[PDB]
């Protein structure tokens, strides 16, 4: 909240019901957005690219899915 | 020569390599310490 | 008691072979404040540096732009955008981006600033895509 220069978790919002100009909002991660994808150790230049984040919605997935042929930019 | 009230407790644990003795300045081969890697992700070290 | 996890040693083994009568004033010597430069702007003429925005330069004037649009609203894009990534990047490729290129080539000891004023609007953009 600019107005109060402080930062207001959402379950505290009720009597908002709306965002004024000059706010700042942190939403989730959606599917299109950039991502930077790092394998360690950092030794070429492709070793950090940037991604188009592709959101799984299935709850038992924890990996980072990526294509075979990106694997060659982290020699990984 | 029969006492060991202050016997030197570093000759009771006996050698175990040859050259202990040699201070050497030489770096260690196999460090880690220039490669600044997570310790967690050292299996993206592994071969395959 | 053995403590045992010493702190070790360090130890470091080089060398660094870094190859009027006076006393104290203390405004002869001293003076920690650098000397207001004077910028000086290379006529248009006498630039010699590319007229075609590198992608560095094009991505930060993006970024500029997507940041003052973060915090102003004001915009002239026709076509209205729901992202300020987006006004930017059109505002850049539309040429209607109010942002200028200063290019920085010299610092003269006379405290003088010699740099080329690039305008965005007449420059080439460069792929970015």
């Amino acid at each position: 909240k600019q107005i109060t220069q402080s930062v207001h978790d959402i379950e505290g919002l009720k009597q908002d019901f709306r965002l004024e100009v000059g706010d700042i909002l942190y939403r989730d991660v959606v599917t299109g957005d950039v991502a930077f994808f790092n394998r360690q150790p950092s030794l070429e230049r492709s070793s950090i690219g940037v991604h188009r984040i592709v959101v799984l919605e299935n709850p038992k997935i924890s990996t980072f899915q990526m294509n075979v042929s990106a694997c060659a930019w982290y020699n990984a | 020569g029969e006492d060991s009230s202050m016997d030197d407790i570093s000759a009771y644990s006996s050698p175990g390599l040859f050259g202990e003795d040699i201070i050497d300045r030489l770096d260690d081969p196999f460090s880690i310490e220039d490669v600044d890697i997570s310790l967690d992700v050292l299996d993206n070290l592994a071969p395959q | 008691l053995i403590m045992d996890d010493l702190v070790e040693e360090y130890v470091e083994t080089e060398e660094e072979n870094l190859v009027e009568i006076v006393e104290s004033p203390s405004i002869c010597e001293g003076f920690v404040q650098a000397s207001s430069q004077t910028l000086v702007i290379i006529p248009d003429n006498e630039r010699i540096t590319s007229n075609v925005l590198t992608t560095f330069e094009a991505t930060r004037l993006v970024a500029v732009r997507a940041q003052q649009l973060a915090i102003n609203g004001s915009t002239m894009l026709k076509k209205k955008y729901s992202s300020p990534i987006d006004i930017a990047k059109q505002e850049l490729f539309n040429r209607k981006i109010p942002l200028l290129v200063m290019r920085c080539i010299k610092v003269t000891p006379e405290g003088q600033k010699i740099v080329e004023i690039w305008n965005p609007r007449e420059m080439g953009i460069p792929l970015l895509d």
